[PDB]
């Protein structure tokens, strides 16, 4: 409905780390507990309030079982950030964090907005990845970070919020 | 868990099945080629199809 | 054809096997729905992408 | 490159009766042996003059696996013709023959040209469909009908022409 500036955002992460999830409650508020590996490519758009301006986000998401695919230039092609994922209960999820790090460099414009996020911050008994490791390699590696929770909803809107902001 | 057959058989009933699943993960390899295939298609001609939620153009 | 374990073995081996065979064919199933449901936005949008061979427009 | 009439022509039929590979000898004179169902739904197109006319005869194919699925409608419409094929050493690819019909009737145009094709005529010492049971068949259901090899090309080109005749 008009809007300032439209702002392609892709998802990428281990598949299970909660892609979709962040997907559906940033653009629908939506969580669902039962949820499929993503099949194909997809896209859903939000508007939202930046400063004094409104933004179109146009977030993708795919799978992430795969690394490097025919769909992976198109996927990349004129996004502006990257929201990179973990789920902070899998210390593998976050192991593969810098594979997809190349992967970014590898296919992404040189000056994507990357963020790291975290997620699943609900599962506080069944952590595996300290917040400060994570911070630690954000800083290190120039990414913004933060922690989310698709599930109960923490920090899902302060991280697309943010990751826009900095594309301006 | 179900008894009957022989060794010999639950035995060649193994065989069979990885045969099985061999020629199941093949044809979800082929799914999925298509699928990436036609993406790429489907992205550079008409991504407003890949919308959630669906909007006809 | 390979021995090793014994009868109890190879008949829970072959439940498990059975179990990732179901778990496979619901994979396609869903594979095979994407792929329909994908054919027929790009049927009514841009039936073009169908081609053989494909010429981008 | 112009043309006088274009006809949307559809090919239906057990899978393995040789669909695709009646579309591929059509359309690029090549033939496959080693031939995989088909995934998904595409077309072919070929220019050929029929009587004075030049007509963009556009063939579509897709798996013969299953019935009714969600592409159906889509498949079947502005289809003018239908090549309804079995395998003339199957007898149940044969027997599959009225189901295909109901189906051609459920949501096919009531004026589509339906032609039967019996496929795979190379294999005589393997036939387990006599031509005039098929012959019967077709002439009490109102349809053309022809025996084909889409291996060594026999009445491929007499089929796709005498379907689109019919349509004139
Ligand atoms: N506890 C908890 N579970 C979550 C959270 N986010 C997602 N999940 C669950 O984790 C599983 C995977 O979530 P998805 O959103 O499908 O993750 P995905 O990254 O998109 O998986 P792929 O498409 O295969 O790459 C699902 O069972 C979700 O319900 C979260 O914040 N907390
Ligand atoms: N001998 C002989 N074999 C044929 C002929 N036509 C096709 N075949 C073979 O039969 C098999 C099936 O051929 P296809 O063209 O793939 O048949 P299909 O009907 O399109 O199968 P689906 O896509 O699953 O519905 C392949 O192995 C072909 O090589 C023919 O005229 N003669
Ligand atoms: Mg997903
Ligand atoms: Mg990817
Ligand atoms: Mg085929
Ligand atoms: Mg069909």
């Amino acid at each position: 409905d008009e809007y300032d500036y439209l702002f392609k955002v892709v998802l990428i992460g281990d598949s299970g780390v909660g892609k979709s999830n962040l997907l559906s409650r940033f653009t629908r508020n939506e969580f669902n507990l039962e949820s499929k590996s993503t099949i194909g490519v997809e896209f859903a758009t939000r508007s939202i309030q930046v400063d004094g301006k409104t933004i179109k986000a146009q977030i993708w998401d795919t799978a992430g079982l795969e690394r490097y695919r025919a769909i992976t230039s198109a996927y990349y092609r004129g996004a502006v950030g990257a929201l990179l994922v973990y789920d902070i209960a899998k210390h593998l999820t976050y192991e593969n964090v810098e594979r997809w790090l190349k992967e970014l460099r590898d296919h992404a414009d040189s000056n994507i907005v990357i963020m790291l996020v975290g997620n699943k911050s609900d599962l506080r008994h069944l952590r595996a990845v300290p917040t400060d490791e994570a911070r630690a390699f954000a800083e290190k590696n120039g990414l913004s970070f933060i922690e989310t929770s698709a599930l109960d909803s923490t920090n899902v809107e302060a991280a697309f919020q943010t990751i826009l902001t900095e594309i301006y | 868990g179900y008894r009957s057959l022989t060794y010999e058989e639950v035995l060649q009933e193994l065989v069979k099945h990885k045969e099985l699943l061999r020629r199941k993960d093949t044809h979800i390899r082929e799914l999925e080629d298509y699928i990436d295939n036609l993406l790429v298609r489907v992205m550079e001609e008409t991504p407003s199809i890949l919308r959630v939620p669906y909007e006809p153009s």
